[PDB]
């Protein structure tokens, strides 16, 4: 694998991307936050494969966590392997033995929507053990169910951790801030103000005109969300994913196209961001068309 | 038998709570006011979303969810009836938080002078929150919820449900409540008074420094150097700069709102802070008597036991942002 | 395509829809054939009335990811791990790629949704389909079995506007699903053309127009309270005249005391009069 | 090994450290609560080595705390065999065994993030029997799980417990008042203003100014920190853990690097932190970038 | 067992203990209410050995209750063998057994912690015939886990139960109802503005004034507390043993001894109490050293 | 039976057409209504055969769930075995016989919740979706060989009360499936009078009580919001003692007064006696 080829199709700048290797590099434990339809889960899978240089997917893991999931289920707990119970390894302890293996090689595991299950609940003994200078046999720990106390569990080295984030719910956010420290945090911008994004629209025989009234329209739009943070903050802001798919058929994107998506998506989600103005949605869904 | 317009009354409240338009509402009461932010509120939090803290569930299941407590399972048997004692976290909005609210919600509708609009649509939202448990309200809720998890959002709405709950007298019916007639207490509004007053500096008095101070008698006691009999000195507020201090004694009354003798009893409280109070810096000493009046305000200052004092009036009722205008005109007078 | 009381262009937005983004929720009042619209709908994209291939499930707040996918329940020996509809669903149409197979779920609005789905939440978008984007599910024993949507499945959610929980919010399921909006449709001649090839009167199908519009306007007018979402659906009237009973205005009579009023109350709540008045309107 | 040895790195002032094996000799069990960042878990190992004198592990034994540690783990509790279950001696129960082996030599239980789980559930009967004085076959008594023959479990004296509760989340607080008297509470500073941080830098290539500026807009940011309590309380304030790691390669501390930390972690957390106005954000960022 | 060994060292009025020894006899079934710190469990140990008149550990046992104790570990239950389940005596069972055979001598059981788990789940049964008229083999009924009716259990007169309560925590604002009809709640004082505190100290090379000074805080303090109702009523303020312990060396109590006590322990306590105005915690800090 | 029933005619008529044609129906009233009763007359006069065996009855409760009602596994001497639960063996009791209707009686149903305890099938019991082409597969059903389907022929009545003011909202889904029936107390129906007069009672006597227990009923219902239409006073403890042997009279009524009304007319109000007082001894003279 190639640099080059995750950035053809890539909407954000190389500088954010570059910030992240390099935090990545040096933290192993990241997270990526930004609004839904940004390509989070897009650049995650492309992004393992540059770290290691390779495109190695049996040493990438992606997850998705929820409400109904644990650290019986993550990392150890007792489950039934039919008449008699078992000790069954987690899933992440599994991947922790894999990369000690080869320890030359980066092993990447990915945590979508990691926001929503209880975190604190789930890495526990982790919590401690996954930081940058805990690393390692000196630092090895002994679990719940350990047999023993010799038997323990330290984290890799090549290991490294993504997390990712949505930031449209204030509800589930990451409040434990000693688990904030763990992890750095980078921000992801929708990016609509971008050439790649307007290159992939012009690669698909879109007009430039057309282009420059998209873009500088939301820029506008995201702005307006951005600034009513007491409400909705940034994180809120409509995202580039909803224009991106859609045209792989052929479909050249006229105004028509556009205002096809718009009723259908962003139309009720402009509802919602505004229960008690109707005039709003009304000003900026009529602000697009015109 | 005058008082302050009831709207103004309600930006004291944000500042003592420490965090909107009030001219749409045509309520001059209070509760109308008070309800319409808690119902505007809470839709203003939903729509970000509320509040949902993992609860833990130990129960009796036909699997397993979680982790599942051996010792429970045998004692019990459960094995043989295909169930397991397991604990896991489910996620809920049934909170004490959420709670409180909820359950303030039955008693503003219940409230027997109220808005018509206000009544109707928090009986809708009341609806809206099915899953949440009412409860009885008391204080010692309100005290478990000192630790303040929540959003500084949430901890302003919560301080309203307080206001309410305390503030909430059952009328003309066993069921249906009615509202205190908060304005003619004068301590209350006092507390009010002076603690609308000691987060209110730190805002906009960012030049200088605001701290309450206690202060030591400088006496001596042969029998006791406790001076428990002695009275207990707290400041009101004492707002330290570094060309001036100055220490500010506040008190609602009702006699200064009529326009003849004068009611200045907290001067003689004053003094004694003065003399008490030794400043190293030792670059002056300054007093101030502020007090609330209706019709208009008037500032006057005075040099009396080689202390500068000023007695000085508030003309509220007159408009929010002038009244915060003259705050700030006042001790800039002052503050020198 | 004949008996269907929605507008034609309507269905013919959901195809194109349905089809290339392979999400949506269909959202509205209850009594507008949510479910007979999406069986009736099912069927045309299959080509062919087959029952087999379309499953529906009516959530419930105590719907759990223990039922829908995967979880550990009990044979007669003891437990082990099932796998919930689902899975079992998705492995049957895995094994036929070229048929479109289908996945009904009403009352979707109770259950959360977000946890029901868990693992799928991201990978039932469209470009999120196949073998690269496998995953292994919480439950799985091993890292590399893994489950991922084939891209023959297409998933319809149906929705009741008229409650609304001020509890949860995802605007990223939003993403996901395309929102779909269902009128009832008394303006419709499809609606009417069913009543008057049952022996109404002319007029009286056009009274009952009259009256429900206004009606329904009214509920629409306090947009916070009570919207469109909220408003009277049609289906009531479809069923009860097959028996051979054409419509009358006592038929009419029944309907209101049997079923609306009950609505009113719901929606009116603590105004008798407005139910009353409202309520009269419809008899004269 | 020798205190010299140990406070040779650590930031801490030598008051504290001395403070600590005082009330720990005297008390034996004790907790050190701070914001995360400030070394608690630093502090902690070498911490076990001054008692017992000498770098050893056995005599020592760390753990986690995660929110679903049980007696059951910690104690005694039933655990599934090939078909049927058995009754399994808990790790502090193992350790307990170890420390009286031979009582001279002092052995140390470290438990992380002790603040999670629900004390009182964990150690039931040891809650009590924690304590100093009631320490010894005296107090034995015996356990839930044990045998119908009596067969008692006692706190051996030289056995020392250390607790390590995180100040950030209020909702993990310690409200078992009855537990929190077995325990002493040592308060741990940021460590800003102290030189054996400064000379830390300024021995690894830093200017005075920068390093006297660095403290000097820390600890101003702390006292706003520290100014409220109604969210935001003293406990919050930030530790200097951030700054401590990352230069190993060489990177000498500067603006540039000192502007990677701020827009990639600290920024994160101050939006979380207050999310009342982005001005307080922009402010103190902005500052600590001028 | 005389008791001047067991009544001079005591901070205690000899009133109260006289009123205790009177009811105990009498109903048998008491608890000790009070903060942690004033000896509940301190005197309870003691206490069984004054009415016995003598040392034996056989008639007198100590537990703590925690929410894993339960029914079947304490009186009656079945554990498991390598696969078979097998009944075994509790402890209340075998302890009252004993009790049978000696009628005339008492028999004590101490329970320490009670609140914290639910009395029905463990005693459940059991408490018809605990309550002190009810008891005696006429009232004898059939186990839940009796083979058959012929076996049967009936409380002995001769055992009486003590619990230990403690006041520190909101959820006892809700006292259980199993508890209050069958037990007789008595208080503990703090005991500081008592002859035999002071005189304790006053052996131990203490100056009168600066220990007749620190009692008139301390009984201000505590004052203070039970003045609150809503959040820390009169059962939370402070108890008298902190300053009890850490004197074993001879060192004499001084300001210095005494400092290290208000910030090592009642220092964030009293943040703990007094959260909502930190300012309060300072003045009474500020008074304490003073 | 419809002359032994005291209920207006109108409404039993009206009743049969509902269930019919509906399916799924729940009846609220008072407590001391014959809702029981009523519904077994009922259920035997809607099949026309009086038929014991086709009706089964369940009282519902908080605890009550799926494994009562439809399947579970109930432990054996060794190991367990998936049994049968009533609705599960009801149904298929039905199915061998499509023509004849069978009838289910949940008593107190809005105590338990119907989604635990229906689950999967609570769906499959709304009329339009019955027969084998709604068929599906059960939880606890390891193979697909068999799938769970309620026949047309069943029929559902639930036996809510009005009586509680403590009970909330009813439980939304409750309201979507089933038509909600308010029934009367039925003094003033000649039928109840009937019943009465055919035991030699009074016409005085019989007529002043209809009035009498009216005067409350109504009083009963002017409370707005705490006690409402549903709280009012139901007859079946006028039945039970008068066609045992022992023919109506006043002190009859006397002992009534004490036994029911008084502890439940103190239990409504529950704040003045003497307001229960005033009609305690209104009623008794
Ligand atoms: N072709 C292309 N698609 C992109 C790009 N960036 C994002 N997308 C598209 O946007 C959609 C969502 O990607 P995703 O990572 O899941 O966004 P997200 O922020 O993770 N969403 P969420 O947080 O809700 O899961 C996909 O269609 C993805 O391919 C891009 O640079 N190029
Ligand atoms: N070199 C050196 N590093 C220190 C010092 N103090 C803290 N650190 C570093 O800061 C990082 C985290 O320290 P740590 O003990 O885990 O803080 P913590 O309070 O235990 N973390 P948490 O509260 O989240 O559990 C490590 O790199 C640690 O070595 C110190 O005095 N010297
Ligand atoms: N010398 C002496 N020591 C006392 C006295 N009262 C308490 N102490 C000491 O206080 C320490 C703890 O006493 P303890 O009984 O455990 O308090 P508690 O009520 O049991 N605590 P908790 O409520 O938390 O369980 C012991 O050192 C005990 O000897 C006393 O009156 N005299
Ligand atoms: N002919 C015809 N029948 C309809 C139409 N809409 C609904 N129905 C019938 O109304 C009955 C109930 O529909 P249902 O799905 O339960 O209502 P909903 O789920 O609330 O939308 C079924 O017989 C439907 O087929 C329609 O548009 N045309
Ligand atoms: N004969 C006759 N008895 C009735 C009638 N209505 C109620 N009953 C009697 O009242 C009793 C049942 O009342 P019910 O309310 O169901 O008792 P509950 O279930 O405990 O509330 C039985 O004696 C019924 O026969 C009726 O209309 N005719
Ligand atoms: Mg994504
Ligand atoms: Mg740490
Ligand atoms: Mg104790």
């Amino acid at each position: 694998y190639c640099l080059e080829d995750a950035l053809n199709d890539l909407f954000i700048p190389e500088t954010t991307i570059e910030t992240i290797l390099k935090r990545l590099t040096i933290k192993k434990n990241i997270i990526l936050q930004g609004p839904p339809g940004v390509g989070k889960t897009f650049v995650a899978r492309r992004l393992a494969y540059l770290l290691t240089g390779e495109k190695a997917p049996q040493r990438v893991n992606m997850v998705q966590f929820h409400q109904s999931y644990s650290y019986e289920d993550f990392i150890q707990g007792y489950r039934p392997n039919g008449v008699g119970f078992r000790r069954k390894d987690g899933i992440f302890y599994n991947f922790c033995q894999q990369a000690k293996e080869q320890p030359e090689k980066k092993y990447i595991f990915i945590i979508d929507e990691i926001n929503r299950a209880n975190l604190s609940k789930v890495f526990g003994e982790v919590m401690m053990l996954m930081e940058h200078d805990k690393r390692g046999e000196n630092w090895s720990v002994p679990l719940t169910y350990s047999e023993n106390d010799e038997e323990r569990f330290y984290v890799p080295e090549n290991v490294y951790i993504i997390g990712l984030m949505n930031t449209a719910d204030r509800s589930l956010a990451v409040v434990d801030y000693a688990l904030r420290r763990r992890f750095s945090f980078i921000d992801i911008e929708p990016g609509f103000d971008t050439p790649q994004f307007r290159n992939f629209l012009l690669n698909k025989k879109a007009e430039p005109s057309f282009v420059e009234s998209l873009c500088q329209k939301m820029n506008e739009l995201n702005q307006e969300i951005s600034k009513e943070a007491t409400i909705l903050g940034k994180g809120f802001r409509i995202g580039h994913s909803y224009f991106c798919c859609g045209l792989e058929d052929g479909t050249s994107p006229d105004t028509q196209w556009l205002n096809e998506i718009v009723m259908t998506d962003i139309a009720p989600l402009l509802e919602e961001y505004f229960f008690d103005d109707p005039y709003k949605q009304q000003k900026w869904t009529n602000k697009l068309l015109g | 038998q005058p008082v302050i317009p009831v709207r103004n009354i309600y930006y004291m409240l944000t500042y003592a709570w420490g965090y909107a338009n009030l001219e749409a509402i045509p309520g001059n009461n209070l509760l109308d006011i008070l309800g319409y932010v808690l119902n505007k509120g809470v839709l203003q939090l939903s729509r970000r979303g509320l509040e949902l803290d993992y609860n833990p569930n130990t129960e009796i299941i036909p699997g397993i969810k979680g982790r599942i407590e051996f010792a429970k399972t045998i004692r019990g048997f459960h094995l043989n009836h295909g169930k397991t004692v397991s604990t896991f976290d489910m996620l809920n909005e049934d909170t004490l938080a959420n709670r409180i609210i909820k359950s303030t919600l039955a008693i503003l509708i219940k409230h027997e002078k109220l808005n018509s609009t206000i009544r109707d649509e928090a009986r809708s939202l009341y609806r809206k929150l099915p899953g949440i448990s009412t409860l009885h309200l008391t204080p010692q809720h309100f005290s478990y919820l000192n630790g303040g998890k929540n959003t500084r959002y949430y901890k302003f709405v919560i301080s309203v449900c307080k206001f309410i709950v305390n503030n909430s007298i059952p009328g003309q019916n066993k069921g249906h409540y009615r509202f205190y007639d908060f304005e003619r207490n004068e301590k209350e509004m006092s507390l009010l008074y002076q603690k609308f007053l000691y987060e209110f500096c730190r805002r906009e008095l960012t030049s200088a420094n605001t701290t309450r101070s206690y202060l030591k008698w400088d006496a001596s006691s042969i029998s006791d150097q406790s001076l428990n009999l002695l009275p207990r000195m707290e400041t009101d507020i004492t707002i330290r700069s570094s060309e001036k201090i100055l220490i500010v004694d506040a008190k609602y009354y009702k006699s200064i709102f009529s326009r003849e003798k004068f009611h200045s009893q907290n001067l003689y409280q004053l003094m004694n802070y003065l003399w008490s109070l030794k400043p190293e810096n030792g670059e002056n000493i300054g007093g101030l008597l502020i007090y609330p009046h209706v019709d208009t305000a008037v500032k006057h200052r005075y040099k009396i036991n080689g202390f500068d004092i000023g007695l000085c009036t508030v003309n509220l009722g007159q408009e929010w942002p002038c009244i915060h205008q003259e705050l700030l005109d006042i001790f800039d007078e002052y503050l020198k």
